[PDB]
């Protein structure tokens, strides 16, 4: 069974020895096999034998991605397999992947345009991908405009990346033409917006956001964020915007901003006497004033 | 006269030594990176120079050195992308030599006409002297045989590539010739039975060769030493590795990256061992990482305590004594002194919002809560560029445990993914498509198993939804400094696995938390499960406690390698069980599988 295949193409049973050398498990036996066709057969021929038998196809597809020890490809191979078995997806991924190697944006949206043009030869089902490839193609042409206009690295980064590095830089005006053209959500929009002013240390935009109603995230990240390697005095501003709190956690706020003082005002509005007295001890009832925490009961 | 780890390093190390005392003379050596790591369970570097190695080298390195006449080449023999990285080199200093060169190959594990065609198909294969090096299952531990294919999940189930389990097979097969027949095959799932196929064929055509005067001596009688084995597909049960693990070498494999017993930390960073000959990583390693601060306390204050020992002493003798016992006084120190920052380090880890912001989502996920209800802490991780792979996870966990997912949700984590991390990320998308793990609810190829819409579709998933009430997957009382079950290595969820593999080993115990072979008493509940369910019998034709091989075709994590110890304590009466293994899996393994990594940059 391990050369009683090679009998089976002897007898030149083409098909047939494929199927025994699969059954057999034995990897070298199936390549050797397919070594064997692709050299006798016309290569359409070839093409028919190997997409009945999965595993076949499989290997041959393999030995096309990998071909002198990783990266290089037998791209033309793979082509025409995928379009003499129409296979559009596996196709279209052949463009999308060499659109990812080309140098230069106006080349990589060929690809991606040639990619697109296999798709719509079914439509359908394939809705997703063209829509995707529509907005690639798109991001890839406002990233360029970007580089021309604002003299910075744009081109290649995501939706997300995109929005982030112009509002770092203080172009929320472009940042909000991203947002707006790719239909960015909310929440993840807000979520942008604030990791970058505080990666920017925009003090003064975070605070000017902080003076609209309600968050579609809550304010209670705008707190922590801007705590973290930041202002605990900005950072004390978003309590008592916060709607999502558990009881007496204003206090510990104040409390983790270094403003004890305040903490006591909020432990006293609360009527949580232990609090405050947790606070007053910790200065000490002449420390600290301690005197203005004990005032204030 | 039972099966031994140790027979497999010894026999692998002199099979390489003895292939490296026929090349005659000093030789420089080119080595397949993913190869070297394994290599270094079986022998050491040291060793390799008394056996006249001058300097080292990576195929992948194309830099080989030029001092040297003889170049010695050591390289899987399946791998088409090494064959023609190795013809490659031969002339890359075949034209710029000095002197002419006997170029040297040595297999693993076997020569292969692929192999002597692309040599050919180069001019260089009569320029090479071409020898097999037959290393098949890597002792990592003596409970644990891995393969070490590092490309063996993608290849299996992305490339469609039976090459694991080919080279599996042979391993199984070499275990049986030494030891006898399995008594039991037993397994779960497509590429089990596959294995179990070519074991079937294999064992007769021993048998062909006997009967046709090919000799070979001996026929193959059923094991007196071996139970049975039991064979699981990886692809029966993706969630186990999707899963954040929690013991403690399973966030170390999460977090630093274990590979053949060996990671790395910063005190370019530094190298630690990470095997079972250390006493202390022996009972942490299988831990839930919760109960590590008390046994690293405990260990701490037991070294000290037993330094209070006999230093009082004094004769001569006595003290001649006490000395020689401070070696591994020493060795105890400082192996507690590197896990004791080992643990600081995971515990900063395990504190961050966005793994607990992970875990939450698993947690709610593999409990059977409402996939839905975690959607918008999905949408913030990505918001937050939390790393492609954690969330990918996540949306592949969901995916599997519920059947696919609802057509309206996918579109929404379709574009987030793509807006958020790039659009070249339609491959991966893609790719995880193809692997089946993130699919729309409406794919036929979404569907769990039921018994009640018995027709439509041959390749049915695993049923989550079901499994979870009648396999127990759900523990969430269960003591970690004292577990009553495998559950603990996820604190609080079983691996769905090793619960299989309970059908088999612990029935009774199975049938305590809701004494034949097989899965004789679960055919019902495991028929919810993914794939072939089998239990093939060898008789052949013509006692003691006896060895269980537990097999993972497809990868297995260290939790499961974790449950399975805890088991094999409980049944270390009746049966010694080792684990086999294409390779060590975990969630971020499989990603990368599929991630692309092309940019648009």
């Amino acid at each position: 069974a391990g050369r009683q295949v090679p009998l089976l193409l002897s007898m030149e049973e083409d098909e047939l020895a494929l199927d025994k050398a699969i059954e057999s498990g034995d990897t070298d036996l199936i390549y050797f096999v397919i070594h064997q066709l692709r050299r006798k057969l016309p290569l359409a021929s070839f093409f028919r034998v190997v997409s009945s038998r999965p595993t076949a196809s499989a290997m041959v597809e393999a030995l096309a991605r990998n071909s002198d020890g990783d990266g290089n490809e037998d791209t033309a191979l793979l082509k025409d397999l995928y379009y003499q078995d129409d296979r559009r997806l596996d196709g279209a991924s052949v463009f999308i992947r060499e659109a990812l190697q080309q140098p230069e944006t106006r080349t990589a949206s060929d690809k991606l345009d040639l990619a697109a043009n296999l798709l719509q030869g079914n439509q359908k089902e394939h809705v997703f991908e063209l829509g995707a490839l529509k907005e690639a193609k798109m991001l890839l042409r406002m990233q360029e405009t970007f580089e021309r206009d604002l003299t910075d690295s744009f081109v290649g980064l995501s939706v997300n990346q995109t929005m982030f590095k112009l509002i770092k830089l203080g172009y929320h005006g472009r940042a909000k033409k991203i947002q707006s053209e790719f239909k960015v959500p909310e929440r993840v929009a807000w979520w942008i917006r604030l990791q970058a002013l505080v990666a920017k240390r925009d003090w003064n935009e975070i605070e000017e956001i902080s003076r609209q109603r309600k968050s579609p995230i809550g304010w209670e990240p705008f707190f922590n964020q801007v705590l973290q390697a930041g202002n605990p005095r900005l950072a004390a501003t978003f309590i008592p915007k916060c709607t999502n709190l558990e009881p007496g956690q204003t206090i510990t706020m104040y409390e983790k901003c270094g403003m004890r003082v305040k903490a006591a005002e909020e432990a006293v509005r609360l009527k949580d006497t232990e609090a405050w007295n947790r606070l007053l001890e910790a200065a000490g009832r002449n420390t600290a004033e301690g005197r203005e925490i004990e005032r204030l009961g | 006269a039972g099966f031994d780890a140790e027979q497999v390093r010894d026999k692998a190390r002199k099979d390489l030594l003895h292939l490296l005392e026929g090349v005659r003379g000093k030789k420089n050596l080119v080595i397949e990176k993913d190869l070297a790591g394994p290599l270094g369970v079986i022998v050491k570097a040291s060793t390799l120079r008394d056996y006249g190695v001058d300097n080292f080298f990576f195929l992948e390195n194309k830099n080989t050195g030029t001092s040297q006449r003889n170049i010695v080449f050591i390289a899987r023999g399946e791998s088409v992308r090494n064959a023609h990285a190795i013809a490659a080199q031969i002339k890359r200093i075949q034209r710029e030599s000095q002197t002419s060169h006997d170029f040297h190959i040595f297999w693993v594990p076997r020569r292969t006409l692929f192999s002597d065609k692309v040599l050919e198909e180069a001019g260089v294969l009569g320029d090479a002297n071409i020898s097999e090096l037959p290393l098949y299952f890597f002792p990592l531990e003596r409970d644990v045989l891995s393969l070490e294919l590092n490309d063996s999940f993608r290849d299996l189930y992305l490339a469609k590539d039976p090459t694991p389990v080919f080279l599996l097979s042979r391993a199984l097969m070499g275990i049986q010739k030494k030891h006898g027949l399995f008594p039991r095959i037993i397994g779960k799932g497509e590429n089990a039975k596959r294995v179990a196929d070519l074991l079937s064929r294999m064992r007769q055509e021993l048998l062909a060769g006997e009967e046709a005067g090919e000799s070979d001596r001996a026929g193959l009688s059923p094991s007196t030493t071996i139970e049975s084995v039991i064979i699981i597909d990886r692809e029966v049960d993706f969630v186990t590795p999707l899963l954040t693990q929690l013991t403690y070498e399973g966030l170390i494999d999460e977090y630093f990256g274990i590979q053949n017993n060996q990671t790395d930390v910063d005190a370019r960073k530094r190298k630690i061992q990470l095997d079972g000959s250390d006493s202390l990583y022996s009972q942490l390693r299988d831990a839930n990482f919760a109960i590590v601060g008390s046994l690293l306390n405990t260990v701490a204050r037991r070294l000290k305590s037993d330094y209070e020992s006999r230093h009082n002493t004094k004769t001569t003798a006595e003290l001649k004594e006490f000395v020689k016992k401070l070696p591994g006084y020493q060795a105890e120190q400082q192996s507690l002194k590197i896990h004791s920052n080992i643990a600081e380090e995971i515990i900063n880890y395990t504190r961050t919002e966005i793994f607990n912001k992970l875990l939450e989502v698993q947690q709610n996920l593999a409990a059977g809560a409402d996939p839905s209800s975690q959607f918008d802490s999905i949408e913030e991780l990505v918001a937050r560029d939390t790393p492609l792979p954690q969330v990918l996870r996540l949306l592949c966990l969901y995916s599997c445990i519920s059947g696919g997912i609802k057509t309206k949700e996918l579109d929404h984590f379709r574009r987030l993914v793509l807006q958020g991390y790039g659009h070249q990320h339609l491959l991966t998308l893609h790719n995880l498509e193809r692997l089946q793990m993130f699919l729309s609810k409406s794919s036929p190829l979404a569907s769990m198993i039921t018994m009640s819409g018995s027709s439509g579709g041959p390749d049915q998933k695993t049923n989550y939804t079901y499994l979870r009430k009648q396999l127990r997957l759900i523990v969430d009382e269960v003591n970690e400094q004292d577990p009553n079950d495998i559950a603990y290595v996820y604190s609080g969820y079983a691996p769905l696995s090793i619960r299989l593999v309970q059908c088999v080993l612990q029935k009774q115990y199975l049938l305590s938390i809701t004494g034949a072979q097989g899965w004789k008493g679960f055919e019902e509940i495991v028929k919810h499960a993914r794939g072939p369910t089998f239990d093939e019998i060898q008789k052949g034709e013509d006692g003691d406690k006896k060895t269980v091989f537990v097999v993972f075709v497809g990868g297995i994590t260290f939790t499961e390698i974790a449950a399975l110890r805890f088991i094999a304590k409980q049944e270390e009466a009746r049966r010694n069980i080792v684990i086999c293994t294409t390779s060590i899996i975990n969630g971020n393994r499989m990603m990368n599988a599929a991630i692309e990594t092309a940019t648009f940059e």
